[PDB]
RNA sequence: GGAUUUUUGGAGCAGGGAGAUGGAAUAGGAGCUUGCUCCGUCCACUCCACGCAUCGACCUGGUAUUGCAGUACCUCCAGGAACGGUGC
């Protein structure tokens, strides 16, 4: 089993596609995931339809948009 | 530390919030609480593709403001 | 008696039977008709009952007004610039005035929202072709006087007064 | 400071979170401040589609309306104390 | 109280507030990617768990249509974000 | 007079016998991820195995797989097998 | 009592913080003060800081 | 606590409301059953959605995040909240 | 934490107006203090005149605009 | 006391095509005023899929009721659509 916790747990360092709400996505490493669960992620490439426009690199992604956070 | 007292220490100095719903208000805001909750007086605000309407007394509420802007001549590390 | 501030402040303000923001003028014989504005567009109908006015003139800017309540009246003319200041104005109750004239209602025709009027027991009710010049003049309304307005009358009112 | 408690029981515009709005005299208040409009009118925009024809705003009768805290979003006071 | 704001502390340094982290000890220009798709531009000042960023020197854009998308940019002196409509705090930008 | 069907109930049973089911969105009937979900939490937050986000209009679905939906955009899942 | 400024006194000071706020929202930088303000909108036909090529004009119209 | 909106939305319960949700839905009717959460089931129900055609139903159940107002009658206006 | 009074509509055919437009009709079973529901049969109607029938879905109240029962029960 | 039922938000986005149809008294850039030509914001009519279906009043006729009640909206036909907003 993978509860969501461990789940952050086991991908942060790995390379999250982190889709948002708006359908913006980051191609990146994600480096933590608090109580808060807002996202953190580096290297970062903006994905929009699945294609990154931009390299924003080190950012903090916030929890209220990111539809999901998968391993890529 | 969150910015409720950052947005609460605030009395009847032009200031400039920014409404989620697509508007400003700039004046003299009356008082703010802690949860974000500032009133306004004698406000100017523009909405979305429309007129400076004019408020006396309005209640501002606080996930549907957008943003703030304090004065210019403040010192942030004495009012956060 | 001049009309006055106080005799609006001390006035009621409320949702009447006909769920319409009303201010009222109980026993005020008011023959001086002004100053309206801080009224604060939070009414539509506007009434004025056991009033002395002699003229049916001198209101202010409001863009919401619903109803016009001049009921028990003194009027002898009426001013015309009534158009701009009730923009979508619709009722009035303007009945027991000196109405005679078919002049006496030319400034109606600007009257846009005009749905309603009732003018009774006045010496312009009681004349042949009244309605018919009202039909025509006020082509907008379409009852009066607790009356539809028809086609047949209307024809008949184009078909006159040319 | 409660501060609405001050300029309660007069009549105030409210804003809707659709651009709407809600005329009424305030009647009581809660934590999250929920309104209470008595006798309420909702100035409603009518969507034009057309500038060939005009902009209209028209309001119905709620009454007693318990405008939620998903509707107060910012509220002018524009009524005389009824 | 001295242990709840040491874990407070704690939680915007070695977190995923380590970027408001920088902007507060490198002061690093932030972009603020906001829900309204406004992106804002300037030097922070002070952070929360909610991520509420005051913010310095600021600038706002926006992409509005008269069409053709221009660009508009304008400046606002001090700035304050609540962490209502930031959906994306980016510590490095570009420029 | 009755007893619980609870909603975690569900969920561990989904991730217990991998019952792969679509999962709609909030604010949005567009998308929905098809997958065996890999386990649950408290806040009804799951994680994802062979997910796919499927369109109703688009008809075409891009793979997430391990995916990670947040709590709050979750609106249903439906059992696919 | 509908045209004083609180900050005037009815003749007193003046409406220029909106002013200040303008020059501010135009020119997008922080080295601008009400010195810099004042030194430059005291002038007549003293020389520019700010364009009268560009909606700096229109601002100063304002 | 308690917020004096919610008790004049207890007084009234049982009795009819008209409520308008997220959707635009209007329902018009018996607002039975509620709750501080704003979760009402409500009864004899016109529910229209606000696409013209209300249809009178029994046993609703409308909450409260999706609310956009409720009318609720006028005879409270004398009840203990307003005075 | 307060629980709905949701006992009397346990086991009662439910045609409820989930966000999105969506119309589902179901079986409420038990549910969660936080109206947190599973539906038993649970028929979720698409926009169109196709509807089809899941079973066991835990819904959301976030997603849920509101619910009717169509028996007294 | 920002993780599903009220205020650290799921908001924001733009209005279907085209024709040697018209307009920008005062506002467009280029061909270095005017004359002429092009292009990126609407409306008015005409063409298509009058954007459709639904319904709530609404305008006209005809059509029934004479009926003591504290009110979502109440007879019915037909339309032409002046309106509100839903599903795509």
């Amino acid at each position: 089993p993978l509860n969501p916790k461990p789940f952050l747990n086991g991908l942060t360092g790995k390379p999250v596609m982190v889709k948002l709400k708006w359908g913006m996505e980051y191609k990146g490493y994600l480096v933590s995931v608090d109580g808060y669960m807002n996202m953190q992620l580096a290297n970062t490439e903006e994905y929009i339809d699945g294609a990154l426009s931009g390299h924003l690199g080190e950012v903090l992604i916030r929890c209220n948009n990111v539809l999901y956070i998968r391993g890529v | 530390m969150k910015l409720v007292r950052f947005l609460m220490k605030l009395s009847h100095e032009t200031v400039t919030i920014e409404l989620k719903n697509g508007t400003q208000v700039h004046g003299t805001i009356t008082g703010v609480d802690v949860s974000m909750n500032t009133h306004l007086k004698a406000v100017k605000m523009t909405l979305k593709n429309r007129e400076p309407v004019q408020l006396e007394t309005l209640s501002i509420r606080g996930n549907n403001i957008r943003y703030f802007i304090l004065p210019d001549s403040l010192p942030l590390d004495t009012l956060l | 008696v001049k009309l006055t501030a106080e005799l609006i402040e001390q006035a009621a303000q409320y949702t009447n039977a006909v769920r319409d923001r009303e201010l009222d003028l109980r026993g005020y014989k008011i023959p001086v008709i002004e100053n309206l504005g801080a009224t604060l567009d939070q009414f539509d109908a506007i009434d004025f009952s056991d009033n002395e006015i002699r003229k049916l003139d001198g209101f202010p800017l409001l863009r919401r007004l619903k109803t016009l309540l001049v009921n028990n009246n003194r009027i002898c003319r009426i001013g015309e610039g009534l158009d701009q200041a009730l923009p979508c104005l619709t009722e009035l109750i303007l009945t027991n005035n000196s109405l005679v004239e078919l002049g006496d209602l030319d400034p109606l025709a600007s009257l846009k929202s005009l749905t309603y009027l009732s003018i009774l027991r006045n010496p312009v009710t009681n004349k042949k072709h009244y309605r018919l010049y009202v039909i025509y003049k006020v082509p907008q309304v379409r009852v009066l006087d607790f009356q539809k307005v028809k086609l047949k009358e209307r024809q008949e009112a184009e078909k006159m007064f040319k | 400071s409660s501060k609405m408690l001050q300029h309660i029981d007069y009549r105030m515009r409210c804003i809707l979170q659709d651009g709407r709005i809600f005329i009424g005299t305030f009647k009581a208040f809660d934590k999250h401040m929920n309104l209470i409009l008595c006798d309420c009118d909702e100035f409603r925009k009518i969507k034009p589609k057309n500038s060939k024809q005009a902009e209209r705003e028209e309001k119905r009768v709620l009454g007693l309306v318990l405008l939620r805290g998903e509707n107060l979003v910012s509220m002018t006071v524009e009524g005389p104390p009824p | 109280p001295e242990e709840l704001q040491k874990r407070e502390e704690e939680e915007f340094n070695t977190g995923p507030l380590s970027v408001l982290t920088q902007s507060v000890k490198n002061n690093t220009q932030v972009l603020i990617n906001c829900r309204n798709n406004k992106k804002l531009l300037g030097r922070v000042k002070a952070f929360d768990r909610h991520c509420n960023m005051v913010l310095e020197n600021v600038k706002e854009m926006w992409t509005e249509v008269p069409s053709k998308p221009v660009n508009k940019d304008r400046y606002i002196s001090k700035m304050f974000l609540r962490g209502d409509s930031v959906i994306v705090v980016l510590r490095n930008p570009l420029i | 007079q009755k007893v619980m069907v609870q909603p975690i109930n569900l969920i561990f049973r989904y991730l217990q016998n991998r019952s792969r089911i679509q999962v709609w969105l909030y604010e949005q009937v567009n998308m929905r991820i098809e997958g065996c979900i890999i386990g649950f939490d408290e806040y009804m937050n799951l994680v994802l195995d062979d997910a796919e986000e499927i369109h109703s209009k688009t008809k075409s679905r891009k793979q997430l797989g391990r995916i990670m939906l947040k709590g709050d955009n979750i609106t249903l899942l439906q059992s696919v097998s | 009592l509908v045209e004083f400024t609180d900050e005037e006194g009815y003749g007193r000071y003046l409406d220029l913080h909106d002013c200040y706020l303008k020059y501010i929202n135009l020119k997008a930088s922080e080295k601008l003060d009400y010195i810099t303000y004042l030194s430059i909108f005291d002038q007549l036909f003293d020389i520019p800081k700010e364009r009268k090529n560009a909606e700096y004009k229109r601002y100063l119209e304002m | 606590s308690i917020g004096v909106p919610i008790k004049v939305l207890h007084e009234a319960e049982g009795h009819i409301v008209t409520c308008e949700t997220n959707t635009g839905e209007v329902y018009r009717g018996k607002l039975i059953e509620a709750e501080d959460n704003m979760n009402c089931q409500m009864s004899n129900i016109t529910v229209t959605y606000r696409d013209g055609r209300v249809a009178q139903l029994e046993q609703v159940y409308i909450r409260g995040s999706k609310i956009r107002f409720l009318i609720l009658p006028d005879m409270l206006k004398n009840a203990p909240m307003l005075k | 934490a307060h629980p709905p009074e949701l006992k009397k509509f346990m086991d009662k055919k439910l045609s409820l107006k989930l966000n999105g437009g969506r119309h589902v009709q179901g079986i409420l079973r038990g549910f969660d203090p936080f109206m947190n529901l599973v539906i038993d049969e649970c028929v979720e109607m698409a926009t169109s005149g196709q509807q089809n029938n899941i079973g066991m879905v835990v819904i959301r109240g976030n997603s849920i605009i509101m619910l009717e029962a169509l028996e007294r029960v």
